[PDB]
């Protein structure tokens, strides 16, 4: 039924916690009423302790479990109640509720409930390992929290568990409290911090929460505790992971209701104890006063005080709690002057004159407070105000009983614990600035201060005296004896509570809202006492479950939140939507009236003058008013304020304003009312001003966000900016600060001065050093910017932040926060802003932030990049970014219109054999294809087709391929894709499309030059990746198989833009050069995504504009609905976590019943997100909704699985894909998805490229990823994102496809701009340049500098440079501008190449390749790499050095570093053969050294780093060989031979000194014992073995013995023969010729067998000659043999001709075939 | 000024200056046609009006270039604010002219200042000021540099542009007496010149290097011979906290006032 609106005003309880729901009370036993004149006085005696039950004893600290006993020291026995429930405490996870009187010692019960959990995680060899659990202790008062962390620390320290107070501002201390367990806080703190999400990183590590003094449910603060617990419970129902909840309360009825609330099983979980269990029995005195006139009353109460105090004036102790600050000492001196007015009667508070230590009270004389007057007599005062240490010095004095009269405040009862024989509460009424008036103090305040009555030790029984107003006299009886109901004040706050739950996403709609409220304390109270809560019993019968009341309730809250714009909720759907205003409101705990006041009041143009007024209008202050008496002082204050209030006269606005200013200006106030008021205003002011800042910043209004953050800081620090920043360091002397303020010397001018020059300003040189420290402690950033235009609309900015200050964690702490915001021309609008946070570790490390900003039609003189500390005042750095020289790109022509064509049938190509591979797939080609068709198929010319990914361009390429097919039988075609994954993906298709059906041979290129060469020329279609087709085809002049190609196809050419783009660019360019020289045309077909600058690409690749088709992203076969979801949480864990629920919702919304793919930032994140999708799947009450077949069908698939969790996730219809999964596992998951069995798959980001299974909805989760190398997160490359998006395409069925991209605030606009528009693409060749010039010079394609410039003109760079010159740092668009630019370019490339000795530059004009460059070019190695080699490898280098030198290679810096890989690699590096010299563990060179040694030691690692190892190994051999060449050329024998040895060691995975037998398969280490004891040390030794003892040695297994036999056959048997030609005739300088002759009786078959290597390899050999005595490599040669060889080498004869040398022979693969022959010549 | 009450009235007033910003008038009168014509970008005008005050004159220095192939029009591309203070009838700014790198590309076009009461003449204080700049500066050309007077009309702003005539320049070089009616002053001394507002291009600001521009609240800290550097950044408003240190430096307080109300209730963070 439709809901009805109700008034929440008459439905709440005013004067909460004073409520007194019952209107009837009870006597205790011996109690009597005796009324005097003007005051009724009630007396009740002490309670009688329940007699010990049959065989019930106390428990010592012995007989309870071994571990927990620690930390109980000093205490021999357990308290009666502690001893009662210890069993249920440590033996059960059942929830607890105890109700026991004040003094029963409740804490130590809860402590045990903690020591259980602390014990739940324990190890033998380590204790209480602390990253498994965290405990949350919620206490009602601040002092109590402080002192509790204080003593808990000491106690639990024996365990070494770290317990701290949570006072943290969210961001600076999170990563601090990350390492903290058992955290203590006020319920409020927990609630804000949970609303922000600081908790959501902590939770699920929380097994226990303590609610201490839970009777605070009755206070106005009650709704908070109600909000906490409700959330905790409602949450546990979703997660299914439980938590212990331990409640502690004063003894009050409604205990079973609080039990229901905490989900405490009343049977085994409930605990109740009445007022008789107070350790010190309490005799209660209550005097209510009947006097109406206050003037007479303020006498009467004085006199009652006097008589009551004189009653105890004998041997006894009294304590007075006054609720005033000053009246602590105004109450004293009244007692004193009265005792003097008594004619010295009441005096002599001792046993005599000298007795009872009156010299104690006299000798303590000089003190900070007014005590000097009171101390000589019998009494004193205590409170927080007057002193710091003398409070402790008074507490010491009271404990030892030297003062029997002490008057104080409630903070003494709540703080450090000392009791008093008898305490007396004067008046019970306090001043509430929140309520604007006076009100009787709270329940917990009296309960606490009267529960201080009587000592546990020195006392027999305690008494207490409450002097109150007679009208409240009933009330205070219903408390201290258990008459009082605990009721919920929840209704008052209901609108604010609901908001914050919508803000957290825990309530989507009305239904979830009623479900939530069903978890409230107010719910069970509305159930069990409807009469009180506004429900008549008849309509209660009409709706027993309160479904319609809980629907009516919350409907009004929904309306209130809608009317104030916290939520957009339409009555029809019942759904809520959050607004940023709502979030701000929740996050700052600001009420929904205040927030709408801000919404309507706040405008861009507000002055400070006005900002303050708007602050003053906050609904939080609604009750503050201005009193006549104080309007005298307010006026004075009003004229002494800096910011004019004068807009307002005396009214609340003015009072609040002048107050805030007074606080900031640091002014003391005479009136007490004003003081308390001011305190209220300023404390609430932090949150208030902050929510203002957040709002006004989200709007983007620059000036006011400055004024507001600065105000925030001024409140926080209690000063105006006009005061010296040095003040924020409290460590500094005041007079010195004031002195530097005296002379005006601008602060930023202190950095120029040294320690002496500083002191010279203020003429206080003794300070000169210390000042300096602070000046350099003050946070300072310096910043640089690199700016390049992207499109006429947008520029790219790279901001480099370099810390300029000295970090001290006792000042800056764990983290320092800065807002970077780029403001427009007038500093008016904020074009962009990020929250940048520099951690402790990374001070001195420059951070690089990259972001894009828009530009507009009147191109402006400059932007500004501002950076400001969050908390730090007067700390800022501005950076003008000038556009004075900016040259914006040429605006981009409109994409070629999609014509409206008759969709082409497959029946177009007249070839039937062609039609066959299409017709049974789709009936018609898409508009893109049909528009390209005639050009690409029926015609011979170069085409370009851009269309956004998912447009079907592949078969556009296939068209051209088919044309070539008709053209020639043997017609040759090369096809390129930038992604190797995508390449294999193409190959699998094209192999069936062509080789299977059309008989035409299809190939896929690989690493090895030889095998690759052989591959092409046999194939019609050659599929390859840019690097494979660079190394081969660089030499193209010699290879006829490169030249004779008919067709050349570049797929995804826009990828030129990305890295490993230059290689693509260079190969297409080269392709063109070839078609230039071959005199035959080679058709080029290029395929790209939508490209704005497609014109340039076409012009470069030689397409006429008429054959250029560039399409807009809005042209797609299947339309796409793209949605972008901004998340304002910068901290990545929290962000990633808080997008969990939105994922599920995105499915249920956009694609409930259709296939869904979810991409994630992490390899492991895929599991977790599949899990979370399943756990929040339960929430919906809908289980296994994503599984479309029965469980019986999935069994055949699940039999093939290793991963145990994957089995589960698949069982419910999810499953995941990542790096570590076996290819069978992956194939299976893919099969299940595409077949339609499972509806959702979570996938690692890396798999976006190589994934062959598409979907309906795609959800990208969190576009950043983690990089260990700079220790920061970095955004997904844009093309990747576009690919993931293109993965939602299902043209066969769907009419649409959908994508939701959840990303950070910063990254929102960027995607909004660039996903929809066609993309620009720029050349990177200018940066990656040297390698190619070198390689090209080697081919003699660049013979001299001119040829170099010419070569440049064939590129895409050439094209783009003049198009967008500012991007390439070219300063003009002119002719000589571009010409001079290219000139300077080849100039410096050739110079840098000549410096590296890769080339020689003759006459300044010509060039020639040198040794180094030749090597480089040959092996395809980076030039810097082999330069490093050149300066590293020396005469004495050996494998130890060769490991690290080959590790530092450039190709190994592509190796990345993952989340916390600094500890991982350290743990590995500990156990490796060669240690390192102070290695940094985030460096990939170190990592590759360690992985390499690991491979050599045959250590089995995790598959994660094992993949890495395999990749290193893939390119290792080339590098090694290059070292062989550098060393042999440099002429060193030992390192060379050792390098060849290293080649072998890598091939066979072993260390240099090792058994040669371990190369054999199935050969253990324990085999080697008996093999070497037998006397067999090698493979040549086991050759002779017959079938008798061969398998009879250790183990006989036919399969393994055969597997070894094949190795033995494959192992090299090679006999050489060597001679010196004409030995007897030799002269100095004469040629010496040594002829070597090789032969092999081994059967020639197959490659080298080395199972531990990822690559298949052949047998390489070095034939070396050298004089081993001088470490000189005399001669060398390389060869591959295969069953016969003839190799002759020569050198130049030294000296006289009587000499001797050594011949060497070596492999690159097998160990132990190395041959030496020492020979003599002459 | 009264220095107490006088400060605040004008202070809460000036918070509405931005309202003026969108109603402005420009003197159209007889065009010499042999003269230069100056275009003022509207953005700098807005901001310049917004920082000002309705009593103290503030002034700014004009820098611009003539567009290519169009020598008879001067685009004003920049306003420089230097340490200065005003009266209601004039403005005291230092002897040093702006020196800075961004300025090297352009020429000085004169100065612009706020004028509390509207007068249809160039105030003797102005012609005298301008001549006396020109005497000491060859950098300033007699014929190329002007004085733009921006007057506060009701709810509005309204502006005129003047050139000194040689008669005027000589009188002004000579003139000592700064009173509102000096001897030998004549309407023959100045000439109105043609000026247009524009939304076509944006002007920018130059502002003091180590301080801000507005010295009104410290008169003793300002000197004719004072030196300053510059930076690219916008001017702070007249009553901005920084221009007013003496007032935020009014705190005489003993800390122990905080002893009172030592009940600390916080509970939030
Ligand atoms: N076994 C014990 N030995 C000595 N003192 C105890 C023992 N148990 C409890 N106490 C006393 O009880 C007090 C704890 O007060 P408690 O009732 O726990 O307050 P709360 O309301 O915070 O639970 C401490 O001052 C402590 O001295
Ligand atoms: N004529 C067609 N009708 C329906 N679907 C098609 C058609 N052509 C291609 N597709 C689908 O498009 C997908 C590939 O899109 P495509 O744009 O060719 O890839 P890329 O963007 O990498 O070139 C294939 O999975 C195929 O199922
Ligand atoms: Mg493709």
């Amino acid at each position: 039924a439709p809901r009805q609106v109700l008034d929440l005003e008459d439905l709440v309880f005013t004067q909460g916690s004073h409520f007194m729901a019952n209107k009837r009370c009870q006597l205790p036993d011996g109690s009597f009423r005796r009324q005097r004149k003007g005051y009724e006085e009630v007396h009740v005696p002490a309670l009688k302790p329940k007699p010990f039950g049959s065989e019930e004893q106390l428990l010592p600290v012995e007989k309870l479990p071994k571990y927990a006993q620690a930390g109980f020291e000093g205490f021999k026995t357990l308290n009666r109640i502690q001893s009662k429930l210890y069993r249920a405490a440590l033996e059960t996870d059942e929830n607890l509720l105890l109700c026991a009187p004040t003094g029963a010692g409740k804490t130590n019960v809860a402590l045990m409930c903690m020591l259980r959990e602390i014990g739940k995680h324990i190890n033998m060899d380590g204790t209480i390992n602390v990253d498994d659990f965290k405990i949350i202790y919620i206490a009602p008062m601040r002092s109590l929290v402080q002192e509790m962390v204080g003593s808990f620390g000491k106690r639990l320290a024996t365990y070494g568990i770290t317990v701290a107070e949570l006072t943290g501002d969210h961001q600076l201390c999170k990563e601090e409290i990350s390492a903290t367990q058992i955290i203590v806080c006020t319920p409020e703190k927990w609630d804000i911090i949970t609303r922000k999400g600081g908790e959501r990183t902590y939770t699920q590590l929380v097994r226990l929460i303590i609610l201490d003094e839970i009777h605070l449910l009755h206070d106005d603060r009650g709704p908070v505790l109600e909000a906490l617990v409700a959330r905790a419970i409602r949450n546990i129902e979703m997660t299914q992971e439980d938590v212990r909840l331990i409640g502690l309360s004063a003894t009050l009825p409604n205990y079973e209701d609080v039990a229901t609330f905490l989900r405490v099983d009343p049977a085994k979980g409930l605990f109740y104890f009445d007022n008789s269990f107070r350790p010190v029995p309490l005799e209660q005195t209550y005097v209510g006063i009947t006097e109406k006139k206050a003037i007479k009353r303020f006498q009467i109460m004085n006199e009652i005080v006097y008589e009551k105090i004189m009653e105890h004036a004998g041997k006894n102790q009294v304590l007075v709690f006054v609720h005033s600050r000053k009246e602590t000492g105004k109450t004293a001196r009244a007692i004193r002057d009265m005792c003097l007015e008594k004619d010295t009667l009441g005096l002599f508070l001792r046993e005599g004159s000298a007795s009872t230590e009156v010299l104690r009270t006299e000798a303590e004389q000089c003190k900070n407070l007014e005590l000097k007057d009171l101390l000589p007599y019998g009494f004193a005062i205590h409170h927080a105000g007057m002193t710091r240490v003398d409070r402790t010095l008074v507490e010491d004095l009271f404990a030892d009983k030297h003062i029997q009269v002490l008057v104080s405040t409630a903070t003494l009862a709540w703080g450090v614990n000392l009791p008093a024989h008898t305490v007396i509460i004067k008046g019970t009424q306090v001043y509430s600035p929140e309520k604007g008036r006076w009100t009787e103090l709270g329940a917990l305040d009296i309960l606490q201060m009267l529960g201080r009555a009587g000592r546990p030790q020195y006392d027999t029984k305690g008494e207490g005296i409450l002097i109150t107003s007679h009208g409240e006299l009933q009330y205070y009886l219903s408390l201290l004896n258990q008459q009082l109901p605990i009721e919920s004040q929840m209704v008052s706050k209901l609108p604010d509570m609901l908001n914050a739950e919508i803000v957290l996403g825990n309530v989507q709609n009305a239904k979830d809202a009623v479900n939530w409220l069903g978890y409230a304390y107010l719910y069970i109270r509305m159930l069990r006492s409807p009469t009180l809560y506004g429900i008549s019993h008849d309509d209660l019968k009409g709706d027993p479950l309160l479904d319609q009341r809980r629907l009516d309730l919350v409907h009004t809250a929904a309306l209130m939140l809608d009317k104030n714009n916290l939520v957009k909720y339409d009555k029809k759907t019942g759904n809520f939507q959050v607004t940023e205003l709502g979030r701000i409101a929740s996050h700052y705990y600001i009420t929904n009236d205040t927030v709408q006041t801000y919404n309507q009041l706040l405008k861009p143009t507000l002055s400070e003058i006005e900002l303050f007024r708007v602050f003053s209008l906050s609904s939080e202050f609604k009750n503050i008013t201005v009193r006549e008496e104080e309007k005298l002082e307010l006026q004075k204050l009003l004229e002494r304020v800096p910011i004019p209030v004068k807009e307002s006269i005396e009214e609340p606005s003015a009072k609040i304003n002048v107050l805030l200013q007074a606080f900031i200006s640091q002014l003391k106030l005479e009136g007490f009312a004003l003081m308390a008021d001011m305190v209220y205003v300023t404390q609430s002011a932090g949150r208030l001003m902050r929510a203002i800042f957040e709002i006004v910043l989200n709007r983007g209004w620059a000036q006011l966000t400055d004024k507001t953050l600065n105000l925030c800081k001024m409140i926080d620090k209690r000063m105006w900016q006009s005061m010296c920043p040095l003040r924020q360091f409290r460590k500094l002397p005041e007079e010195v600060v004031k002195k530097i303020e005296k002379k005006n010397f601008p602060f930023e001018r202190l950095y120029d001065l040294n320690h002496n020059e500083i002191g010279e300003l203020i003429r206080m040189p003794k300070m000169g050093k210390t000042i300096h420290k602070y000046v350099h402690l003050f946070p300072k950033l310096e910043l640089s910017v690199h700016l390049q235009p992207i499109t006429r609309s947008t520029l790219k900015v790279e901001l480099t932040i370099t810390p300029d200050f000295q970090w001290d964690e006792k000042v800056h702490g764990s983290s320092e926060a800065f807002w970077i915001l780029v403001e427009d021309v007038d500093s008016e609008v904020i074009l962009h802003h990020e929250y940048f946070l520099l951690k402790a570790k990374y001070a001195q490390d420059e951070h690089l932030i990259t972001f894009f900003v828009p530009v507009f039609e009147p191109l402006p003189p400059q932007y500004f990049i501002r950076v400001v500390s969050d908390r730090w005042l007067s700390c800022e750095t501005q950076l003008p970014v000038s556009f004075r020289h900016l040259i914006l790109p040429e605006k981009y022509p409109p994409p070629t219109e999609l014509l409206d064509l008759q969709p082409l049938p497959v029946s177009a190509l007249r070839n039937s054999a062609f039609e066959s591979l299409y017709q049974d797939k789709f009936p018609f080609f898409n508009p893109i294809q049909t528009q390209v068709f005639n050009t690409v198929y029926n015609s011979d010319d170069n085409v370009f087709v851009g269309a956004p990914t998912g447009s079907g361009k592949t078969i556009c390429a296939e068209f051209a391929i088919l044309r070539m097919l008709l053209q020639s039988s043997e017609g040759r075609c090369v096809y390129i894709t930038p992604m190797e994954a995508l390449a294999e993906q193409v190959y699998m298709d094209w192999y069936e499309k062509f080789q299977d059906r059309l008989n035409k041979k299809v190939v896929l290129l690989t690493g090895e030059t030889s095998t690759d060469l052989k591959l092409l020329g046999k194939g019609n279609i050659i599929i390859s990746t840019p690097e494979k087709w660079d190394i081969l085809s660089r030499r193209w002049k010699q290879r006829k198989n490169v030249q004779n190609i008919n067709l050349f196809v570049v797929d995804e050419v826009h990828l030129i833009g990305g890295e490993n783009g230059p290689v693509l660019e260079v190969i297409c360019s080269r392709m063109r050069y070839i078609s230039s020289q071959i005199e035959r045309p080679i058709r080029i077909v290029a395929l790209s995504s939508s490209l704005s600058n497609a014109k340039d690409v076409a012009h470069w690749l030689g397409c006429s504009a008429t054959s250029t088709f560039n399409f807009h992203p809005n042209v797609r076969p299947v339309p796409l609905e793209l949605h972008i979801q901004g998340f304002n949480i910068s901290h990545t864990q929290t962000r990633l976590l808080s997008m969990a629920k939105p994922v599920y919702h995105a499915i249920t919304k956009h694609s409930p019943k259709k296939p869904v793919i979810v991409f994630v930032p992490s390899r492991k994140q895929t599991r977790l997100t599949a899990i979370d999708i399943l756990t929040t799947c339960a929430a919906d009450i809908q289980r296994q909704r994503f599984l479309h077949c029965t469980e019986k069908d999935l069994i055949p698939y699940l039999e093939k699985l290793s991963d145990s969790t994957l089995k589960e996730t698949l069982l419910n219809g999810v499953g995941y894909l990542h790096e570590g999964l076996s290819p069978m596992e992956r194939r299976l998951v893919e099969q299940l998805f595409s077949s339609g069995a499972i509806q959702v798959v979570v996938a690692s980001r890396s798999l976006c490229w190589g994934m062959n299974v598409a979907a309906h909805l795609v959800i990208i989760m969190d576009t950043q990823y983690y990089n260990g190398k700079i220790h920061a997160y970095v955004d997904y490359p844009i093309y990747d994102v576009l690919q993931m998006v293109g993965h939602a395409n299902r043209p066969l069925q769907d009419d649409e496809g959908r994508c939701v991209i959840m990303c950070q605030g910063s990254k929102k606009d960027f995607f909004k701009k660039f996903l929809y528009e066609p993309l620009p693409v720029e050349s990177h060749l200018d940066h990656c340049m040297h390698d190619h010039f070198n390689a090209e010079i080697v081919t003699k394609t660049i013979e001299n500098k001119q040829d170099a410039v010419d070569y440049l003109t064939w590129t895409f760079l050439y094209r783009r440079m003049t198009q967008n010159p500012n991007y390439y740092n070219l300063q003009g668009i002119s002719h000589r501008h571009l010409s001079d630019h290219l000139s300077e370019l080849v100039e410096q490339t050739l110079s840098d190449l000549e410096q590296s000795k890769c080339i020689s530059i003759e006459d300044e004009m010509d060039v020639a390749p040198l040794n180094l460059g030749m090597i480089a070019a040959y092996y395809y190695i980076n030039y810097t790499t082999i330069e490093l080699f050149s300066m590293s490898l020396n005469a004495k280098t050996k494998v130890r050095g060769l490991i690290e030198i080959i590790s530092n290679a450039a190709e190994y810096e592509n190796i990345p570093i993952r989340h916390h890989e600094d500890n991982l690699l350290r743990q590995l590096a500990q156990k490796v053969p060669h240690k390192l010299n102070n290695p940094k563990f985030n460096d990939p060179h170190v990592k590759t050294n360690l992985l390499l040694q690991a491979h050599l030691s045959r250590m089995q690692l995790s598959a994660e780093l094992q993949s890495d190892t395999e990749e290193i190994l893939s390119k290792a051999i080339r590098l090694i060989q290059a070292c062989v060449d550098v060393l042999s050329s440099n002429g060193w024998l030992s390192p060379a031979l050792a390098a060849m040895e290293l080649a072998q060691m890598v091939t066979q995975a072993m260390w240099s000194k090792d058994s040669y037998l371990k190369q054999l398969p199935h050969f253990t280490s324990e085999h080697i014992k008996r093999c070497t004891d037998k006397g067999v040390e090698s493979v040549f030794d086991i050759m002779e073995m017959e079938d008798e003892e061969r398998n009879a040695l250790l183990q006989l297994t036919d399969s393994q013995i055969a597997d070894v036999a094949r190795f033995c056959n494959r192992y090299p048997n090679i006999e050489l023969s060597y001679e010196v030609v004409d030995k007897d005739s030799i002269r100095s300088g004469g040629p010496v010729v040594v002829l070597v002759q090789l032969e092999r009786e081994e059967e020639v078959t197959g490659p080298v067998i080395a199972p531990l290597f990822p690559q298949k390899r052949e047998e390489g050999w070095w034939v070396v000659i050298g004089d081993a005595k001088s470490n000189s490599l005399i001669s060398i040669k390389r060869l591959t043999l295969q069953q016969k060889a003839k190799v002759k080498l020569d050198f130049v004869a030294p000296a006289t001709g009587a000499h001797n040398y050594t011949l060497y022979f070596m492999s690159d693969a097998y160990m132990g075939c190395d041959q030496e022959y020492k020979f003599s010549v002459d | 000024f009264s220095s107490k009450t006088e400060w605040r009235v004008r202070a809460i007033s000036a918070a509405n200056l931005h309202l003026r910003t969108n109603h402005i008038y420009v003197s159209s009168d007889d065009i010499k046609e042999t003269g230069y014509t100056y275009i003022l970008p509207k953005n700098v005008l807005k901001k310049f009006i917004c920082i000002s005050d309705l009593r103290a004159q503030i002034a700014g220095y004009l820098y611009g270039v003539s567009p290519p192939d169009n020598p008879q029009v001067k685009e004003i591309r920049c306003i420089v604010m230097v340490p200065q203070w005003g009266t209601h009838q004039t403005v005291h700014l230092p002897g040093q002219l702006p020196q800075h790198e961004y300025l090297k590309e352009m020429e000085p076009l004169g100065w612009i200042h706020t004028q509390p009461n509207e007068s249809p003449q160039l105030s003797p204080q102005d012609v005298t000021t301008h001549a006396k700049i020109m005497a000491d500066n060859p950098s300033w050309d007699g014929e190329k540099t002007i004085i733009i007077t921006c007057s506060f009309t009701p709810g509005s702003c309204t502006l005129t542009a003047y050139k000194l005539t040689p008669s005027g320049y000589e009188w002004g070089r000579q003139n000592t007496d700064k009173g509102n009616n000096p001897k030998g002053y004549l309407p023959s001394h100045y000439e109105r010149v043609q000026m247009l507002l524009s939304d076509r291009f944006l002007g920018f600001f130059m502002v003091p290097a180590q301080s801000s521009w507005n010295y009104n609240f410290m008169g003793v800290r300002h000197d004719p011979n004072m030196k300053y550097e510059l930076q690219l950044a916008n001017p702070k408003e007249f009553y901005h906290e920084v221009h007013r240190p003496s007032h935020f430096l009014n705190f005489a307080l003993l800390q122990e006032g905080e002893v009172y109300s030592a009940d600390r209730e916080d509970l939030y963070a």
